[PDB]
């Protein structure tokens, strides 16, 4: 598993280069953004159950056939499994927000996600819609709170939607 | 192959979280010499207590003729 | 029969959508009760009602649900009322339904990561209540010959993926 | 383990004779009691959480062992203890349905007393929990099935003590 | 996207248990034919059906 | 503590503790004065915290005092206040240790089936711990409140 | 024993008895009277099974009573018909228990190395229990002898 | 295990009370000492092979235990002995960083004495070997942490003797 | 990195990041400027550190560069200085990352097997890294020298 | 385990001395008896099942152990008993090929007395069975190989008793 | 020994010895007179072989007796010759026993940890026992040297 | 063969073959002419041994050819003599291999289940192989008779 520091070190190791001024600037930018990343992760540490509950309470009204029969979130066993999946996604989004790199999302979320969801019939479109609902909620809560830097919050969710989502065009 | 007669109790530290079936944590075990160091380290890192251990297998101090 | 503390709910104060949810929940409770009657195992009721109290208590009255399924049991019993050999099945299945529904949500099963490389996981305690549990074979020292040979044969099936002492001695 | 039927088969087999009259009418007694045993097992399987709930309610709560310094104080200790009592109810149900007490020293009384001594588990309060689980089961199912349930629970407490 | 696929074979989770599924699974996991207990469960359930 | 964490990780990896872990131990040993200050002020002023904490809890959820709840008797009321005080005590212990480990090993593992057995609603008790957090956050100073908030947040996470 | 297999399977699955399994125990308890009826008819007519199986065996396969076989004189045949009585007793045990579990407990397994160490033809032992089967089916009513043959054929299948 | 900082937490858990000043001053003393403990642990971590080498060189070398007829004569016995000494040094490092001997009491003092009696391991030779461990560590770090190392090594002496 | 270790330790027990891990990551972030300064002066003086430490190594151990030695010859001497520059680069990577896992993952797994195949004395390679430690520690402040010598002594411990 | 050459090599290694005539006389004795041991082992492996069946016929059949209620009555029990008997025969063959009974008193007699006392197996009857095996082997393979077998077989008898 | 490894394979496969390995033990027994003859001539020349091999070792590698080597001093060279005497005794032990098992279970496994804790160069002691095998092959006859050189080369391979 | 056994064991231990197995392999290689001679003797007398041993079996135990027997029928007796030819071929395989592994891998695994299905008496099959052993030992020289009868009694011991 790699963070931004680890992937920069790996990129310089591959070419066999010492860390130059551009690498120092990237590490410097990560270190000054780290306080805001810590603040955002500590914010979403407190509210995470409310985030996943309201994410379900918005997603199942945008797509109401998930809770109708023949939907995949029909029974309460499937409902609790879907909420556990949303908790998984929010936890790894917290991990990626701390790490400032999406390699943790790639290695531990996305590498078999289409395989599992196609095996169990789980939809991908409503899943990434729930991802973007969680992203909008965290962005709105960060805008409401005293967060000076809010640009990095949307990056792990957008990466997850881009990696998991079927290529439309 | 020289071995040990051990007797130990190792409680599970994760059974409450994992909600699995129960086993008797106390047991009398025959364990080989080559695996006994790793087995003992596993017991003490899991938190169990080895309450009895004897060299029931082989003679103590044998220089040759081990396995 | 046993109303603990319930208050009747006003339709206009409760709202239209919540009333539709309540009506489909009542019809769905009766539908799964009939399905469990057909199946002969209340496992479907146990799985789909064990964790339902915490999710349903946020916007719906839990005492009203208890009185609702109480009236369902009473109405089904009086309308059926065939004989004691066929009524106690419906009675005990509704008792299982009310006990599982009043039972609060148990702890989710947490699969710990064995080392640093492997991610730790969580599983709700409704998924491991319907999914064809493995038979656990433990060699107690005092066991009789039949279950001892069963445990030995199960160990051979585990190690060699088949019963080699039966197939080839 | 064995049962009433397996016990009478073995107790005829140790002299190697066929089924006598005493074996026949005690198996008649077993088959006469069997429906009551299945009804008692069914009702405690249906209510099985609540019996342990009332047992710990009137046994171990508001006690010095629940107070700090005891072995009921910590919540992991509490969860382990109530899981143990649920397992005791399940194995007592198994003994009651089987009709013989060999399943207890087969499965639970293999090493329970001395591993409880190793972990510092209070045997006296555990026996008090067994007396509580006895009286709550006897209140739930009645005197007739409750007495023969309490036979195997007495076997549990005597093996543990 | 993801640069490799581990394979997606069909998964069949058992949504709920019934008496025939329980009896046949209990025989199948123990690698036996349907003996007297499993046939008695099936007989009682089929008579009550 | 975090000292227990680094010894457990080093013994699991079969090695001595390494440089970043040792520097983290130095940082924790530096901040221990702030930890002992937060613990002593919470210990001396726990009583007002539990006072308006239970006031806010039973204002928000008027069902345990009501019929059909679990806090009718004064004995159950005193046990709920005892649970509140024990949770604040474990918060002080974990603030001292620097990590989640005392709160975990004494009050959080198995707590959900613990109150499943006692019929106390777990979301009701996470509302209780949130209003307890609000009382403690209001009572403590700003940097001390920012230090002690994630322990309460972890209690919220693990309970629900 | 059906209840033995019930307890073993319920303990392996680690939960209480399902209602279908409880209905199985109801069915087994209700059929217990019929199976003990079959048991006391068999132990009433036990000796004619032994004698007719023995002399029908000696007329169908006379190799063993001939020199070169295992049945020499009187005492070898006495031990053989004692074994026949033992296997008839095990059949009655399986009938009265409702399952072949006590048959495997006392004798149904290890018989092959038993008779290999003794030099005894296992297929002739199987054929011995075969005429036990149709002599029992001749003397006792066939619709009710289906239950006894349901263990007799398992015995001859294990010794085949 | 449990640290020095968690020791007063566990004691207050048993007492059911908060921290009192008789434990507050001990916790402040541990906070005052912890930087020199962790740095001395870092130093012996850097020089960990040298402690084992010098202890073997000045205690066990050219002796009856390592000549023929001894329990440390053969190459396997020597490798096992230096592995045991390395584990002793690592767990002593763990204790002197942690402030408590619970790691030695649980993860070393569980059955080590009984295994040594089973193997015929010379207890007096191990006791003078850990005296050599004391001398090399006190020479490497200095007596200010040398006596602190010697406290847990004397705990090892009392446990193994 | 320390961030990687904290996220991995949280994810192994399947929770969000603990307040102890947040404090550790905060200490990592605050020490990032000093660590970046240490890495910057190391990569600025990367040529003179390798030059002076190689000179001190070849004066203290002439056997490795005398004929019959592993590094005898100008090409093998340049290869030895290239190895020293490689390990100095890995030391800078570890200084940036705040721990020892990049040095471990790149140049300290299989190092004994590699140098045994090469025929190089691993204790002399450790002496080279120790001379790099001394030369680099002479080029910084005392706390910076101790912080870099932590990673250097990790490389010493892995080589010897 | 430890055969004759490793036994004398261990006796030399304890004193730390090269092999001299005081062990090489026994080494020449072992190499002189080696082909006798191999041919006797070949005969015993040829007649291994027949030795067991004649031994149980002459010592164990028609006794109270194979009467009902005895210690050899059920078919699994008889299979286990003949399994023990040809285990003893095969491990005695192992010790007879080795030249020492380290395999016999270790990988057979580690806890055999204790497990037979816990089960209730008659030690005297097993000793009589081993003596029957010894008589059959002595009458089947010869005098010198028969008494070489008898040394290890009454060593098994002394281990059981 | 080869006999105890044959019976270890035999009871690992849980049956009597195969005829092939019985004839193999016969071949070992018949050759054991020749192996014992090699033992007689080696224990007769146990002094001159180790003295000439030590002189060859110090002539090949003068850095052992030079300053900077491990064996500097009369007692150090005496212990080096004592180690060579022990290893010659182990080679004679292996020639007697017919396999490399006594060398492995006395003084060949763990030799890396042994000479790592001693600081002794493993390639230098491998060169020393290589000179032992060269002087031994010089003093033996051709078939005896061919027999002993396989065990000597196993010592070379596992101690290189 | 013993080459396959030694290579498989060394592969499982992940090591090269020691000289303690290499001398066994070269001894098996050198002592091959006797096994080859026994192999061409047996395949020269491959017919007559089968004919005489089948004649001896059907005269000793006429229950095989008795009505109701397993081999009642001319094609059944032809397949019985074909099975005797099969096991003689496997004995020649084991003789020319110097090992029991070809007999074990071709015609000993699953034989008990196979003849348990087919109803053929396994002790009479053992008697057939024993009678082939006696005919072959009468036909050939005494040491070669012992060498072939070694594999023959291995076959009859695995049979019974
Ligand atoms: C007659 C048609 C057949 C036959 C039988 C035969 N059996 C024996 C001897 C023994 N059989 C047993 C087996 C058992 N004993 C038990 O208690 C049980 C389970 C209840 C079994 C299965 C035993 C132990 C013996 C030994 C005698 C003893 O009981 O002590 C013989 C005698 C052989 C001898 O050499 O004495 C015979 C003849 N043989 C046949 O060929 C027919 C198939
Ligand atoms: C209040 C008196 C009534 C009520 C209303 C209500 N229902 C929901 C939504 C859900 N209802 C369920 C229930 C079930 N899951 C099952 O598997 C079964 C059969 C055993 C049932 C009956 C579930 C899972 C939901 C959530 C899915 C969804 O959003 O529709 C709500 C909304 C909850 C909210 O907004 O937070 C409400 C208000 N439920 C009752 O039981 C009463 C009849
Ligand atoms: C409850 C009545 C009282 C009591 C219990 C208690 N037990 C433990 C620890 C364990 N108990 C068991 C029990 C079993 N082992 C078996 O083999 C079986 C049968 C299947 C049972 C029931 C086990 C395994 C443990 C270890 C924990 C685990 O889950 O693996 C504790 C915890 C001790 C601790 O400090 O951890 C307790 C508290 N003690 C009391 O005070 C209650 C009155
Ligand atoms: C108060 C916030 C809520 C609540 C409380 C309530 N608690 C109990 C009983 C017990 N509470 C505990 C608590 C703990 N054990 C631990 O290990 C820890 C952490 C250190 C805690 C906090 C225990 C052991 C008990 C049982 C002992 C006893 O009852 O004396 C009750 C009583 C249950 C009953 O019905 O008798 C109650 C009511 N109830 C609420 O409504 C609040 C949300
Ligand atoms: C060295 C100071 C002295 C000594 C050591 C010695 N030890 C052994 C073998 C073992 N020691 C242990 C004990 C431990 N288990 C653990 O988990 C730990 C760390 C906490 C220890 C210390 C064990 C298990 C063994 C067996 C090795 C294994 O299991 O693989 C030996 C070898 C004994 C032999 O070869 O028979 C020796 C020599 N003895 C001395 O004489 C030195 C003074
Ligand atoms: C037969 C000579 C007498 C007899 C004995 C008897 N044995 C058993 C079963 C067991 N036999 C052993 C022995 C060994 N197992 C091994 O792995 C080894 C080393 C090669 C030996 C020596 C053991 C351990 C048992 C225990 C259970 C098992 O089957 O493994 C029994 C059965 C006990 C029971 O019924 O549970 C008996 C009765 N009894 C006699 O009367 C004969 C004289
Ligand atoms: C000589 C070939 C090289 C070498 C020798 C040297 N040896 C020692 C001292 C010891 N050597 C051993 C090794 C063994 N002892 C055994 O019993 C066995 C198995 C048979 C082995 C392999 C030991 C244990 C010692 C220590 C003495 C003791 O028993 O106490 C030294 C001295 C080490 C020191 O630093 O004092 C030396 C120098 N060194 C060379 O350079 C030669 C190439």
């Amino acid at each position: 598993m790699r963070d931004a520091v680890t992937t920069l070190i790996k990129n310089y190791d591959l070419t066999g280069r010492y860390l130059d001024r551009n690498a120092m600037d990237e590490l410097k930018a990560y270190f000054e953004s780290g306080s805001a990343r810590i603040a955002a992760a500590a914010m979403i540490n407190a509210n995470s159950a409310t985030i996943v509950k309201r994410a379900a309470a918005q997603l199942f009204e945008e797509i109401p056939e998930l809770i109708r029969p023949s939907g995949n979130a029909y029974t309460t066993r499937r409902f609790s499994a879907c909420l556990r999946d949303m908790d998984y996604y929010l936890r790894y989004a917290s991990y990626a927000l701390i790490a400032a790199d999406n390699n943790v999302l790639d290695e531990r979320v996305l590498q078999g996600l289409r395989e599992t969801y196609n095996s169990l019939g789980v939809p991908i479109g409503p899943t990434v819609r729930g991802i973007q609902i969680m992203k909008e909620m965290i962005e709105a809560m960060a805008e409401d709170s005293s967060l000076n830097s809010t640009d990095f919050i949307a990056s792990p969710f957008d990466h997850m939607t881009r990696e998991l989502s079927e290529l439309s065009v | 192959m020289r071995m040990f007669r051990i007797t130990a109790c190792v409680p599970s530290q994760t059974r409450i979280r994992t909600q699995r079936e129960l086993q008797n944590t106390y047991f009398t075990k025959l364990v080989p010499y080559d695996n006994w160091f790793r087995e003992q380290q596993r017991i003490m890192k899991m938190g169990g207590k080895i309450v009895k251990v004897e060299l029931a297998t082989g003679r103590p101090g044998t220089n040759a003729g081990l396995a | 029969p046993i109303p603990p503390g319930f208050r009747p709910i006003n339709i206009a104060r409760y709202g239209p959508s919540n009333m539709q949810k309540s009506l489909r929940d009542m019809s769905w409770f009766l539908r799964y009760t009939t399905y469990a009657i057909v199946a002969g195992d209340p496992n479907i009721i146990v799985v789909n009602t064990r964790g339902l109290k915490e999710v349903i208590e946020n916007a719906c009255s839990i005492d009203a649900t208890i009185v609702a399924i109480q009236e369902m049991r009473a109405a089904s019993a009086d309308y059926f009322r065939n004989n004691a050999q066929a009524k106690e099945i419906v009675l005990q299945y509704f008792d299982i339904l009310l006990s599982e529904f009043k039972a609060p949500t148990p702890a989710n099963k947490v699969r710990q990561g064995p080392s640093n490389d492997i991610q730790g996981l969580e599983l709700p305690q409704s998924y491991f209540n319907a999914a064809a549990k493995r038979q656990k074979y433990a060699m107690k020292p005092g066991l009789s010959a039949l279950e001892k040979n069963a445990v030995i044969k199960a160990a051979y099936r585990q190690i060699f993926e088949r019963d080699i002492t039966k197939a080839y001695s | 383990m064995q049962d009433a039927i397996t016990a009478v088969i073995n107790s005829a087999d140790v002299q190697g004779k066929y089924l006598d009259g005493a074996a026949m009418d005690k198996l008649k007694s077993y088959f006469a009691s069997g429906e009551l045993r299945v009804r008692a097992a069914s009702v405690i399987s249906a209510n099985a959480a609540t019996i342990v709930k009332e047992a710990v309610a009137k046994s171990l709560l508001y006690s010095d062992v629940t107070r700090p310094g005891g072995n009921m104080y910590t919540t992991r200790r509490y969860a382990a203890c109530i899981r143990d009592l649920d397992y005791y109810l399940r194995y007592a149900t198994y003994a009651m349905l089987a009709g013989d007490a060999s399943i207890l020293d087969e499965r639970v009384l293999n090493g329970l007393k001395e591993t409880y001594n190793s972990l510092g588990v209070p045997i006296s309060s555990t026996v008090q929990a067994i007396q509580a689980i006895k009286e709550v089961t006897a209140s739930l199912v009645g005197a007739d099935a409750g007495k023969e349930m309490g036979v195997y629970l007495d076997y549990i407490c005597s093996g543990l003590s | 996207s993801v640069k490799a696929s581990g394979g997606s074979s069909l998964a069949r989770p058992q949504l709920y248990q019934t008496v025939p599924v329980s009896a046949i699974s209990q025989a199948e996991q123990q690698d036996r034919f349907l003996e007297g207990s499993e046939l008695n469960e099936l007989t009682a359930y089929f008579q009550s059906g | 503590s975090v000292v227990s964490q680094v010894i457990l990780q080093a013994d699991d990896q079969l090695r001595y503790p390494t440089s970043g872990e040792l520097k983290g131990i130095q940082a924790f040993l530096t901040t221990g004065a702030q930890r002992i200050r937060i613990a002593e002020t919470l210990a001396e002023n726990e009583k007002k915290i539990v006072d308006q904490a239970q006031k806010q809890l039973f204002k928000k959820h008027p069902e345990y005092r009501a019929p059909g709840g679990n806090a009718y008797g004064q004995r159950q009321y005193n046990q709920c206040l005892r649970d509140y005080g024990w949770y604040l005590r474990l918060v002080t212990y974990g603030v001292l240790a620097g990590n989640k480990e005392p709160i975990e090993t004494t009050g959080l593992i198995g707590v959900k089936e613990m109150y499943n057995s006692l019929n106390v609603p777990v979301p009701g008790m996470v509302d209780a711990v949130t209003v307890l957090k609000d009382a403690a956050l209001g009572l403590l100073s700003a940097e001390d409140a920012n230090e002690t908030a994630p322990y309460f947040d972890y209690i919220i996470q693990f309970m629900s | 024993s059906i209840v033995t297999k019930s307890i073993v399977n319920a303990d392996a699955e680690a939960r209480y008895l399902s209602p279908g399994e409880l209905d199985r125990i109801k069915a087994f308890v209700t059929g217990g009277a019929a199976r003990l009826r079959i048991a006391e008819t068999l132990t009433g007519s036990r000796e004619t099974i032994v004698k007719q199986a023995g002399d029908r065996l000696f007329q169908k396969r006379p190799d063993i009573v001939s020199p070169g076989g295992n049945a020499y004189g009187e005492e070898m045949t006495a031990t053989c018909l004692r074994d026949m009585d033992y296997y008839l007793r095990l059949v009655t045990y399986g009938v009265v228990s409702g399952d072949v579990t006590p048959i495997e407990e006392i004798g149904l397994v290890g018989v092959r190395e038993m008779y290999r160490s003794l030099g005894t033809p296992i297929e002739a032992v199987a054929q011995s229990v075969r005429e036990m089967k149709e002599v029992a089916s001749g003397l006792m009513s066939s619709d009710d002898a289906a239950e006894a043959s349901a263990y007799f054929d398992f015995v001859i299948g294990k010794m085949s």
